[PDB]
């Protein structure tokens, strides 16, 4: 089976600022996560798929890192139309497509 | 006659390839053609004497 | 800028069955494959069910085998979930998800979704 | 649609001289007042073609395409419509078909299903074929059309490539020189030793019109082509013909003055190739590995080594019963002609789950605990169960 | 390329491309198409020749068979799936696609022919399932003893290592000859100019020389045209159909007159074979 | 350099240009920190959309993948000409004869 | 005599050898062959005035 962790939940920053969140994988599953944006009033949206490979339609701003079993995202901008729960969904292991717990960003 | 080369003519062996192998190519050419003259050369010697 | 419209929710009793719907307009749907996801009202999200282009490979969630059925129609391009032996726990919202590749079980992720709709299973 | 017809009349095929046509222009550049040897796949000069007539004469037989086809129409009225092109004749194996009806040209290749007596019946019935299941390619564009039309028609097919020359002529088979103008090339890519014609029926029974058409089978061999000033082929010399022709091949010229020339020397071309290596003795012992009636645990995995003797890893390659044939580093089919200095046989019994385990770069109990596989493996790997 | 299913090796797709521009810098900055390796013409050139028709060959193999995938290379996909001719000019462009063929499960939508009595020949597809006989008695339909089926399925899954992953390759073949060339690389026109000393550039033809009309007759088919040397003299306008004759800017020998330098050192100047008001 | 740097965060004491106005010719630096012109509008100083600033961030971690794993890399250009060779091998010297 | 190639053998260079460099080999040998040739009835011609 496969356990999937996310260190932060809920966080603080600015409209100016840099901030970067993490998933932990319980094994090595090749680095295929993807990571979804879910706006709580509209349809959630993808970001990035794979390890680094960044979805066309979305701004450039965002940063996938990490092989094996820590990924890191980073937004360097914090645009003020961000206030979203973070996704890192894997699709690698024999449990099929489990998600992850939700992870809170606002600015304050 | 191409002389082996992929083609007989300078031009397109400039246009269709890069320089590092066309160079290649074009050393076959001209060793294949400066024979050729040197073929040429000494016949013309043997008939003048 | 694909939609994907879905229908059938509502209030039912526990242990009834009903129908949800959904179809997409803004792409080819004979060469896309789909799935269905539960958004909980609490909880994050967790894969229900899937399907491919063709009606060939199958899977269900591991809680949920024997329990909903999905199909799939390309003629009209729409593809349905039924709702059966439903109890309080199934009172959550569902998405239409849509995948990148052909098949059921890739690497391949979802790239569109849409506004699903509410349904809830109570008294 | 299959009709069957009684009126078919048996008789040997007639023969006729193909004199000096089928020359065609071998590429699209321009030359004018030149003379240019060219080697490639020419019909013979003087050599002796098929002759076929239809009027109550029916010619409708299967004819082997060999290297290529030259075939001439003397027609009237146009009674003879289109071609058919495979091996199997059928849907087993993907078929070629071209048709000119009154209105267009109609070309597919597809596992056609012809009927046994394909032709045509004003015109308004076709029977050809019954079904079609899988096609590659379609084309439509412009139909193509006293004895006074004559076509003549050059079918070659190299590296998957369909060529089709076509000449049209107003007029056996006139004496005199045409060369053929390249038509179409297909890209069907598909294997072709058989075809026929095809026919049209007048209804008013049935009569056909008077109509022939002659067959000739292309070889590969040089041709010397002469070049007018305004650069159109007038005259052609065969360069295996008669010594006569060989001289004026070699000479590059079309006049030989009072002399005597040296042409080529005397040649048997080769039909076969032979290949000899001593007996096959002394072969490895295979058997004691794979029948042994009992192997050693996965932790203490038996190893034998193998040398001096012959490897037939045919043996092995051609059990069904062994399921899965997973091999890294080496092709199987390479195993019966790449050699290596010595063979490491590491026998052992695991469970169905931990087969993918013995592998580059995986992970399990028995790769870590008991066998491991370096990541740059070469060689294969057997489970049956 | 964007195309969600490829077809299997054994049987695999061929699409023809022709009369429209063709730009190469879109295939080029993409990241995933690593394996971008051509033969008979550097890549950086794509951008100015001109070809009459192309053919895209679109397939998927194993990661290790890539190497297979080249002119005078023998192998398993070479000899039974898909052969390469020695005297091929064009591309190959092959990168993996661990993404979207691989099933957990375990993919078997792609197989490959693993036996033939003969090797393929260039640029053909054998989509037989006969059973392949191996022994002397025939297989008579089954599947038995020395009679086997030659095609066998790649059982793709993502936990495999980098040998066995999924690789979507396909191969441009370009139809470069002097036939009318319709696939036409970015580039733009230029009015003629004739009568002079002009570098020229005719559907990737380069050449120097004197433009000037000509009174030959081209067949309607026929673009090129040569000489007892075998070299370009006769061209057609592709944008206009009219004959134009090539000849080389003007040339010849130039000596020099001169007594001794001891005595002085004034010299005369000869032009040998022209007149000198063309000097 | 795995060892050496490693920050659970990921460190940003490295950077690397991305969109830079054209391609450069062999050995050449540029430090040039004006915002890129990253369409047809012109940049004029106004960053965001349609102007894309060409440095980012490498964001090396412990336990990141074995390519993602920083490396030091230096690579000497030698240089030879009939000028007496200052920089040479460790053989040793003899007496002439 | 090899002429510099890797064998002098013919059938050899075309049996284990694939075509993409067994095509240098033979131009090798051939252009080889075409040189001794040609010094040989260079010498002729000499002897023979
Ligand atoms: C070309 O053929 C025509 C007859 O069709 C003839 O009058 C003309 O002289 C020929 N051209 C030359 C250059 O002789």
């Amino acid at each position: 089976d496969i356990q999937m962790t996310q260190s932060p939940s809920s966080l603080s920053a600015s409209v100016g600022d840099r901030v970067t969140i993490t998933c932990r994988a319980s094994q090595s599953i090749s680095s295929y996560l993807n990571w979804f944006q879910h706006k709580p009033g509209k349809a959630p949206k993808l970001l990035i798929y794979g390890a680094s490979s960044l979805q066309s339609g979305v701004p450039s701003r965002f940063s996938g890192s990490g092989s094996g079993t820590d990924f890191t995202l980073t937004i360097s901008s914090l645009q003020p139309e961000d206030f979203a729960t973070y996704y890192c969904q894997q699709s690698y292991s024999t449990p099929p497509y489990t998600f992850g717990q939700g992870t809170k960003l606002e600015i304050k | 006659s191409k002389f082996g080369a992929i083609s007989s003519v300078l031009n397109d062996i400039f246009s269709r390839l890069d320089p590092p192998e066309a160079e290649v190519q074009i050393d076959r050419l001209i060793t294949g053609r400066l024979q050729s003259l040197q073929t040429y050369v000494t016949q013309q010697l043997i008939r003048a004497a | 800028e694909v939609q994907l419209v879905e229908s059938g929710g509502g209030l039912v009793q526990p242990g009834r069955s009903l129908r949800l719907s959904c179809a997409a307009s803004g792409f080819t749907f004979d060469d896309y494959a789909m799935h269905w996801v539960r958004q909980a009202p609490g909880k994050g999200l967790e894969w229900v069910s899937g399907i491919s282009w063709n009606s060939d490979s199958i899977d269900y969630a591991d809680s949920v085998k024997g329990r909903f059925t999905i199909s799939r129609d390309n003629a009209k391009n729409s593809l349905y979930l039924q709702m059966n032996s439903l109890r309080a726990e199934d009172t959550a919202l569902y998405y239409c998800a849509k995948d990148r590749g052909y098949e059921i079980l890739t690497p391949a992720s979802f790239d569109y979704w849409g506004q699903g709709t509410l349904v809830t299973v109570s008294s | 649609q299959c009709v069957n017809l009684t009126t078919r009349t048996q008789l040997p095929p007639a023969y006729t001289n193909s004199f000096t046509r089928g020359v065609y222009y071998p590429d699209k550049v321009f030359r004018s007042s030149v003379l240019h040897s060219t080697q490639d796949l020419f019909l013979p000069f003087f050599s002796n073609v098929t002759w076929f007539h239809v009027i109550k004469r029916f010619d409708n037989p299967v004819l082997p395409f060999n290297d290529g086809v030259y075939f001439a129409s003397i027609e009237k009225s146009n009674i003879i419509r289109g071609w058919i092109f495979g091996t199997t004749l059928d849907s087993k194996t993907q078929s070629l078909l071209i048709v000119n009806n009154a209105t267009n040209v109609v070309i597919k290749v597809c596992e056609f299903q012809f009927c046994n007596d394909p032709f045509l019946d004003m015109e308004s019935e076709f029977r050809v074929y019954s079904s079609a299941n899988n096609c590659t390619f379609e084309y439509v564009s412009q139909p193509f059309l006293n004895f006074k039309n004559l076509r003549e028609f050059v079918f070659k097919n190299i590296d998957g490539y369909f060529k089709i020359y076509s000449k049209h002529t107003p007029i056996d088979l006139p004496q005199g020189f045409s060369a053929l103008e390249p038509l179409v090339d297909l890209p069907i890519g598909i294997n072709i030793t058989r075809f026929q014609t095809l026919l049209a029926l007048h209804r008013s029974g049935w009569t056909a019109g008077a109509a022939a058409y002659y067959v000739g089978y292309l070889q590969p061999r040089t041709f010397l082509l002469k070049y007018n000033e305004n650069g159109t082929i007038t005259d052609a010399v065969d360069c295996a013909l008669d010594p006569l022709s060989e001289t004026k091949c070699t000479l590059k010229s079309f006049t030989v003055e009072k002399g005597i020339y040296q042409t080529s020397n005397f040649r048997v071309q080769p039909t076969e190739s032979i290949v000899r290596f001593p007996n096959i003795t002394n072969l490895c012992p295979f058997d004691e590995v794979f029948n042994a009636t009992r192997f050693a645990s996965v932790y203490a995995w038996n190893r034998k080594r193998i040398s001096n003797c012959v490897a037939d890893y045919s043996v092995l390659y051609n059990l069904a019963p062994f399921f899965t044939f997973k091999c890294y580093g080496v092709s199987p089919t390479k195993l019966n002609d790449l050699c290596f200095t010595n063979v490491y046989a590491d026998s052992f019994v695991i469970r169905g789950d931990e087969v993918r385990q013995i592998a580059p770069g995986q992970t399990g109990n028995i790769a870590d605990y008991n066998y491991k596989l370096p990541d740059d493996f070469t060689g294969c790997v057997i489970a049956w169960n | 390329f964007n195309a969600t299913r490829f077809a299997s090796v054994y049987a695999w797709n061929r699409k023809r491309i022709s009369n429209c521009v063709a730009d190469y810098s879109v295939l080029y900055n993409l990241a995933p198409f690593f394996t971008f390796k051509c033969y008979g013409v550097s890549p950086t050139k794509l951008n100015d020749l001109c070809f009459t028709n192309v053919y895209a060959d679109s397939f998927v193999i194993r990661g290790d068979e890539v190497r297979q995938i080249a002119p005078g290379q023998t192998g398993n996909i070479a000899d039974y799936n898909y052969k390469l001719p020695d005297d091929f000019t064009g591309c190959v462009i092959a990168w993996n696609s661990n993404k979207l063929d691989s099933k957990v499960s375990g993919n078997y939508n792609y197989l490959y022919r693993l036996f033939r009595k003969s090797n393929l020949k260039p640029f053909e597809r054998d989509i037989s399932t006969e059973i392949y006989q191996a022994g002397n008695k025939p297989c008579n339909g089954v599947a038995g003893f020395n009679c086997y089926f030659p095609l066998r399925s790649y059982s793709f899954r993502p936990t495999y290592g980098v040998g066995h992953q999924p690789y979507r390759v396909v191969v441009l073949s370009f139809e470069l000859l002097h036939a009318p060339a319709t696939v036409c690389g970015p580039k733009k026109s230029t009015n003629l100019v004739k009568n002079k000393c002009v570098n020229f550039n005719f559907n990737g033809l380069k050449g120097t020389g004197v433009l000037t009309e000509s009174n030959k007759k081209f067949l309607p088919f026929q673009q090129f045209g040569r000489d007892i040397a075998d070299t370009t003299d006769a061209v057609r306008d592709p944008q206009t159909l009219e004959i134009l004759d090539i000849t080389p800017c003007s040339f010849g020998g130039v000596s020099v007159i001169t007594p001794g330098t001891n005595t002085s050192n004034q010299v005369a100047v000869l032009y040998q074979g022209v007149n000198c008001t063309e000097v």
